[PDB]
């Protein structure tokens, strides 16, 4: 799956998904990716999430929606993203999962739940300081 | 100022650079997200998006994917889309020619069709293989419970207890 | 304040009572829920629950229908259920037999036969003719935007300009 | 539409709809009832809610999830389901929907979006303080 965040320099900002879900899923099956609020969610008052990982776990708590929602209280994009995690770490210890936060000005954070496979998420960056695509990383909590 | 700003899961690069270029040509934010993600299709990103990939238990690769504007809050999305490889291109024209939020399954193939888009099979010899040892593996792992035979052992059809 | 507690949208009392009576011998939260919205896809609530009604511009009437545990925040759900009546009892089966949260189109009725489901069309007389008026009055109203001919004035196929 | 919340004598909370969705609709649409926190939303530590009226716009704003999102901050039911339907309201004064709300201790309530067509709300209560099931109805806001 690709979760991908971008801030016009107007400040309008767009949220998108793409993935062709997990192996050897039920024929039929269809993960967070396509649903709003879950795989994805933009709202140019407060900011962008996307999320990646074990959609049939991560659709049930709507994690990008709700990362919005602390960033539109002025929570700091990081923290945003690593409150979601928090509440679905509380249910399913062992979930995978990471999530990418963005607020209107700019900033951006990340956030991933440590299991002993999945420890660290790299996620890509471009903006004007960077003049180039700079890949980013997150020690799992 | 630190906008523009491109922010995507995952080191695939070329995408990051494709929603970059996208913009650098005047494009808007949803040109940029569309540009990035379908970049991955093409390159079928860790065989984890686009067609090549992740087969069902039939064997099949199905797509998902959505775009959301954050100016006017619409929203394009596919699920279960068949036989179309331009994923998020669909959910584009979700966005763009209905009223809709979401079109699923062979129905939105359909719709796809209408759109332009040119209906073919999203298989590859690389993931009849990985098909092809899942059941030789007893199809194992699958997501299926409390059904019979066992599904920690055996392959399907399944039956309710 | 006291429970058990029952509420639903609607004046729909079959539903309210169909829920409260399955608490009443005994049963879940889950198994009211389930038997209070069957109840309307039964007697088809307002012709917006169940078959025989809101056929969609082909003529078809598909179901939508989800069921969710509060206690360990499982789901099942399924959207364009197609030729199956029960929506809500495949739903529920997508939750006990599967680790998966949604299961749509004609691939959900494949799973709905293998649970024991009687695939069925969902058309009657009633929702047959609301289809054909629709299509002589021009197909409206219809949800496309954006393509010619004129949604606002003509029936399909549409397409982008 | 139907949607439902019900909490067992234990305590326990579920809730679930069912729909055949909108007339006319594009072949292969899917609405607002299958899609958790949209539709329907139930936990056990917060309370629950179900929504219903023009799908497509109401799944965008996940107005089950987030009723129960003020009701786990301790927001009166109606209050919680409220203040749901203003924010929609805000981004499409004119759109249809209804939503109904409980908390985990089996208070409930409900609102709507005032239109010309749509004034009041009626919905289905039935409690053990009731030996029938009663309709209620609240006025759109
Ligand atoms: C579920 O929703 C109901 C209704 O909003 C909540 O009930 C209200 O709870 C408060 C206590 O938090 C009660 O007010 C306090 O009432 C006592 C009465 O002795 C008074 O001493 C306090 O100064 C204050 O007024 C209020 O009466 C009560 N309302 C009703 C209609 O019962 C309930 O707390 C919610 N449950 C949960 C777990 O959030
Ligand atoms: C964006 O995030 C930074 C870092 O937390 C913060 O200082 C800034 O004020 C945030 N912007 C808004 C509008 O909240
Ligand atoms: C872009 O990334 C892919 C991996 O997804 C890599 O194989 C390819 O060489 C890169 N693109 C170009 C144009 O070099
Ligand atoms: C269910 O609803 C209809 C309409 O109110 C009514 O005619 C019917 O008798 C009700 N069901 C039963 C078992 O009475």
């Amino acid at each position: 799956t690709i979760g991908m965040v971008v801030i016009h320099k107007t400040g309008h900002i767009a949220a998108g998904t793409s993935t062709n879900g997990i192996k050897f899923k039920i024929h039929g099956r269809v993960g967070d990716s396509p649903i709003p609020g879950a795989g994805a969610y933009a709202d140019d008052t407060a900011g962008a999430a996307a999320a990646t990982g074990n959609g049939d776990i991560l659709m049930r708590f709507l994690p990008s929606y709700q990362a919005v929602e602390y960033m539109r209280r002025g929570e700091d994009p990081t923290i945003a993203c690593q409150k979601v995690i928090s509440r679905i770490q509380k249910h399913f210890p062992e979930f995978f999962g990471a999530v990418i936060c963005a607020n209107v000005t700019g900033s951006y954070g990340a956030a991933c739940n440590k299991l002993s496979t999945f420890t660290q998420f790299s996620f890509m960056v471009y903006n004007s300081e960077k003049n180039q695509p700079t890949e980013e990383k997150v020690d799992c909590i | 100022s630190p906008l523009p700003l491109v922010v995507n899961t995952w080191p695939f690069k070329n995408a990051t650079e494709a929603a970059w270029r996208a913009l650098a040509s005047g494009g808007s934010a949803l040109d940029a997200v569309e540009s990035g993600c379908a970049m991955c299709e093409r390159e079928q990103c860790d065989g984890s998006v686009g067609f090549g990939g992740s087969p069902d238990e039939l064997g099949e690769t199905t797509l998902d994917a959505m775009i959301m504007d954050g100016t006017t809050m619409d929203v394009g999305a596919v699920g279960d889309l068949r036989r179309i490889k331009n994923a998020i291109g669909v959910a584009r024209k979700v966005l763009e020619h209905t009223t809709h939020t979401l079109l699923v399954g062979e129905s939105a193939t359909t719709f796809a069709q209408s759109m332009g888009f040119i209906n073919e099979d999203l298989s590859t010899s690389a993931s009849q293989a990985l098909h092809s040892d899942w059941l030789a593996r007893n199809c194992q792992p699958n997501y299926w419970r409390n059904v019979i035979p066992d599904p920690s052992k055996y392959c399907g059809p399944y039956k309710p207890p």
